RNA sequence: AGACUCUGGCAUGCUAUUCUUAGAGGGACAAGUGGCGUUCAGCCACCCGAGAUUGAGCUAACAGGUCUGUGAUGCCCUGUCCGGGGCUGCACGCGCGCUACACUGACUGGCUCAGCGUGUCCUACGCCGGCAGGCGCGGGUAACCCGUUGAACCCCAUUCGUGAUGGGGAUCGGGGAUUGCAAUUAUUCCCC
């Protein structure tokens, strides 16, 4: 099966704003999807959680400096607010 | 008030008006 | 060993080579004092008389130009010479001389390090 | 390719160059190649709890 | 060869409930593994797993039209090439644009710096005539040849000198050359 564009956009914005709170496997990512989005559709929730898990698995194999500066910017935005 | 009206008529309005007019590599 | 820098203007672009030597100043294969518009000759004398001709006797500089008008080329030449000397005294000479040269050359004029960011605006329908 | 921003993307000409002007530029400096660039430099709703709505 | 909608395999979980029920909640999301891969989309095989896909509903048109077969369809009437001519010809009114009305200027000589495009019409070069232009031979279908696109203003020196003047050039006469079936109503350029 293919991934819907709105699933891609939701996964992008979720992994962009809340990368710190997401975990490794599917269950804790689904939990973060539960208390970060109300997400009335179950299949959309499952596809979003699976694609966010795949996205963070792809990201965690990359360089560390981008993750570090992203966490620094997220901490700065959280402290400013 | 009365004195506020008299002094507002005795003064001139000023303040805000945004006039929009007008390297590394 | 030597240092190559560039000077910029609206459309006048210059390159400058500074190396060891006895103090020879050359622009387009010519000395600095016979660029054709004679009236801005003190502009060609603005950098060196800002610093002192005895100090330049260890550096030989040669500047080539292309583009622009007369006075734009003059500004490119003088800015390229100023940045050539500050780069030569930064990379090869200690930081204090570069710092004092930069301070006096930035309190004299602003354009002698970074050129004026001005260009003609294009016409659109 | 493996960077964060490359994965999260909304998905003659090659002869252009870009200088950067800081320290003065020396062409004979071996580290001048760090100062040249081959390319151009440079929607959901929120609930009361703060949770997004995806549909 | 449905990347449309919905849903099912297993529930010893909840409700009046392990065997019959009927509502809700979990469970599957390609999830993981090994290869083929632009090293990312996809594909093949396999483990766990009830389920890695089985079923219910879902082809259609021509605001471009054509070919000319159609309803005694409705409303209104009963051109061609050739030769020349002017296409603003000028008392005036109303505006677009160029020239200067000089001295910060004009003439002469020297001097030296850009950018946007294009070409089998752009032209390099040699010969002739002061110039308008001809002759010959090359380069180019193009960042290659014109073209390190050698331009004007500006800069330096001479002459001019407050004069309807060496400013300004209109309007005229003549000659020559170029472009073309044809130039007169001065096509156009150079000179006086």
């Amino acid at each position: 099966r293919v991934r819907t564009k709105t699933v891609k956009k939701a996964a992008r914005v979720i992994i962009e704003k809340y990368y710190t709170r997401l975990g490794n496997d599917f269950h804790t990512n689904k939990r973060v999807c539960e208390e970060i989005a109300i997400i009335p559709s179950k299949k959309l929730r499952n596809k979003i959680a699976g694609y966010v898990t795949h996205l963070m698995k792809r990201i965690q194999r990359g360089p560390v400096r981008g993750i570090s500066i992203k966490l620094q910017e997220e901490e700065r935005e959280r402290r400013d607010n | 008030p009365l004195a506020d009206q008299i002094l507002a008529g005795n003064a001139v309005r000023a303040g805000v008006r945004e006039k929009r007019r007008g390297e590394e590599y | 060993q030597s240092v190559q820098v560039f000077g910029r203007k609206k459309t006048a672009t210059a390159v400058a080579h500074c190396k060891r030597g006895n103090g020879l100043i050359k622009v387009n294969g010519r000395p600095l004092e016979m660029i054709e518009p004679r009236t801005l000759q003190y502009k060609l004398l603005e950098p060196v008389l800002l610093l002192g001709k005895e100090r330049f006797a260890g550096v030989d500089i040669r500047v080539r130009v292309k583009g622009g008008g007369h006075v734009a080329q003059i500004y490119a030449i003088r800015q390229s010479i100023s940045k050539a000397l500050v780069a030569y005294y930064q990379k090869y000479v200690d930081e204090a001389s570069k710092k004092e040269i930069k301070d006096i050359l930035i309190q004299y004029d602003r354009t002698l390090l970074v050129a004026d960011p001005r260009r003609c605006e294009s016409k659109k329908f | 390719g493996d960077s964060i921003e490359e994965i999260l993307a909304d998905s003659r000409q090659r002869s252009r160059a870009w200088l950067k002007e800081d320290e003065p530029l020396n062409f004979l400096d071996p580290k001048v190649a760090q100062r040249v660039l081959a390319t151009q430099p440079g929607g959901f709703k929120v609930s009361a709890d703060g949770r997004l709505i995806i549909r």
